[PDB]
């Protein structure tokens, strides 16, 4: 079906800035496009309907323009409540698609993550499972990539990660990634590595340990 | 003033049928051209359109979910119901219903269609978790180690959400990061809580974990291993 | 398809 691509997917800014988010459709949607702002924990809120009409009760710093395949939302003077995720929605064709969203967060200086790797506890091992956790602490911007390697084999499909919300004092994020293996598989290898790529790191940093080394 | 609110079960098991109700006030589903739609949002993901129904009773569904969705209205009760069959874990999401305006009319004559291009009022959303798990308390394991040091606790295999974690009975707050839990393929949640301290403080560190649902409290003191 | 209010 019809594709709606938002740009940028993520954007950093400060109070008082002017930002503009754009949304492009794969086929023309005339003026049937709406913009929403969604704050964490709340439902999306309508800002602009029919590509450019200002929704009632919505502050005038919000503006929408465009028609056909290209639309833009601009917030002229960013206020603290605007740090949020914005979505565009097309209503010309069924299904009524939403774009991927664009996250707007507090800009701060680039900060590389402090990385730490934790081996599984002997207590967990006795239960038969092995969790290897990697921590990326206080970094910025939000995008980071974690790659698990076991005896140099690239791992896939056996890890999960979660990211904290932007810190209200730091403006940094932290990320936890868990590699999970059976105790048996765990025992069949030695070098457990967490490889981290991030804008603040000149090149990828790797933190690792050799299993059973004492 | 238009308001909508979603209701239904917070927890549902795979293969089961999920029935969600949207009760609203401020408009009638008998008003001209009005619509009520459903949109969902898996945790951390984008909004996904599901279906919509209009007062003249036309219905439309997401093509990807068409076979599992039924939307219906009960005009006299001011409710719209969405029934999803055969749910699976990927259906865990926050589900929202929303109002869609019909064209503006002048002396009962449609003169403006621009107002239909948006879903203008939304309900708070209802969180639905799809898992075959029964209530279960977490196993708590230690996570042990600019020149900052890190340690923590891995709160593993519990259900359902939520769990609370604090450090040193609430006295340790700076440098603490408790991550949002991930729903494992097993249907149980898992989360880590860590804390960063000056590489010298290694002071004592104990995580206090509490999963109300299963009556499971655990305090786990964590230290820099090696005996 | 075409939304209910399209042309």
């Amino acid at each position: 079906a019809l594709q709606l691509t938002q740009s940028p997917s993520s954007l950093s800014a400060s109070v008082g800035d002017r930002i503009t988010i754009t949304c492009r459709a794969s086929q023309g949607v005339t003026s049937a496009l709406a913009w929403y702002r969604q704050k964490p924990g709340s439902p999306p809120q309508l800002l602009i309907y029919d590509a450019s009409s200002l929704e009632s009760g919505v502050p005038s710093r919000f503006s929408g323009s465009g028609s056909g395949t290209e639309f833009t939302l601009t917030i002229s003077t960013l206020r603290p409540e605007d740090f949020a995720t914005y979505y565009c929605q097309q209503l010309h064709f069924y299904p009524h698609t939403f774009g991927g969203g664009t996250r707007v967060d507090v800009r701060r200086t680039v900060a590389a993550p402090s990385v730490f790797i934790f081996p599984p506890s002997d207590e967990q091992l006795k239960s038969g499972t092995a969790s290897v956790v990697c921590l990326l602490n206080n970094f910025y911007p939000r995008e980071a990539k974690v790659q698990w390697k076991v005896d140099n084999a690239l791992q896939s499909g056996n890890s999960q990660e979660s990211v904290t919300e932007q810190d209200s004092k730091d403006s940094t994020y932290s990320l936890s990634s868990t590699l999970t293996l059976s105790k048996a598989d765990y025992e069949k290898h030695k070098v457990y590595e967490c490889e981290v790529t991030h804008q603040g790191l000149s090149s990828p940093v790797t933190k690792s340990f050799n299993r059973g080394e004492c | 003033r238009i308001t909508l609110k979603e209701s239904g079960p917070p927890l549902v098991k795979p293969t089961q049928t999920l029935t969600l109700t949207c009760s609203f006030s401020g408009f009638s589903l008998s008003d001209f051209g009005v619509g009520v739609g459903w949109i969902r949002q898996p945790p951390g993901k984008a909004l996904e359109w599901l279906a919509i129904i209009y007062s003249d009773d036309d219905k439309r569904y997401s093509p990807s979910l068409n076979t599992r969705l039924t939307i219906t209205k009960d005009t006299s009760k001011n409710q719209v119901v969405l029934v999803m069959t055969r749910v699976s874990p990927v259906d865990t999401a926050t589900y929202f219903c929303a109002h869609r305006r019909g064209p503006t009319t002048l002396f009962g004559v449609p003169i403006a269609r621009g107002p239909v291009n948006a879903m203008d009022v939304w309900g708070q959303g209802i969180t639905v978790t799809i898992s075959s798990t029964s209530t279960k308390g977490p196993s708590v394991f230690p996570l042990a180690p600019g020149a900052a040091a890190a340690l923590g606790c891995l709160v593993k295999d519990y259900f359902p959400e939520p769990v609370t974690v604090s450090w040193n009975s609430g006295a340790l707050t700076s440098g603490v990061h408790t991550f949002p839990a991930v729903l494992q393929s097993s249907g149980l949640y898992s989360l880590s809580s860590v804390v960063t301290v000056p590489s010298s403080s290694l002071q004592t560190y104990t995580c206090n974990v509490n999963h109300k649902p299963s009556n499971t409290k655990v305090d786990k003191r964590v230290e820099p291993k090696s005996c | 398809e075409q939304d209910k209010w399209a042309s």
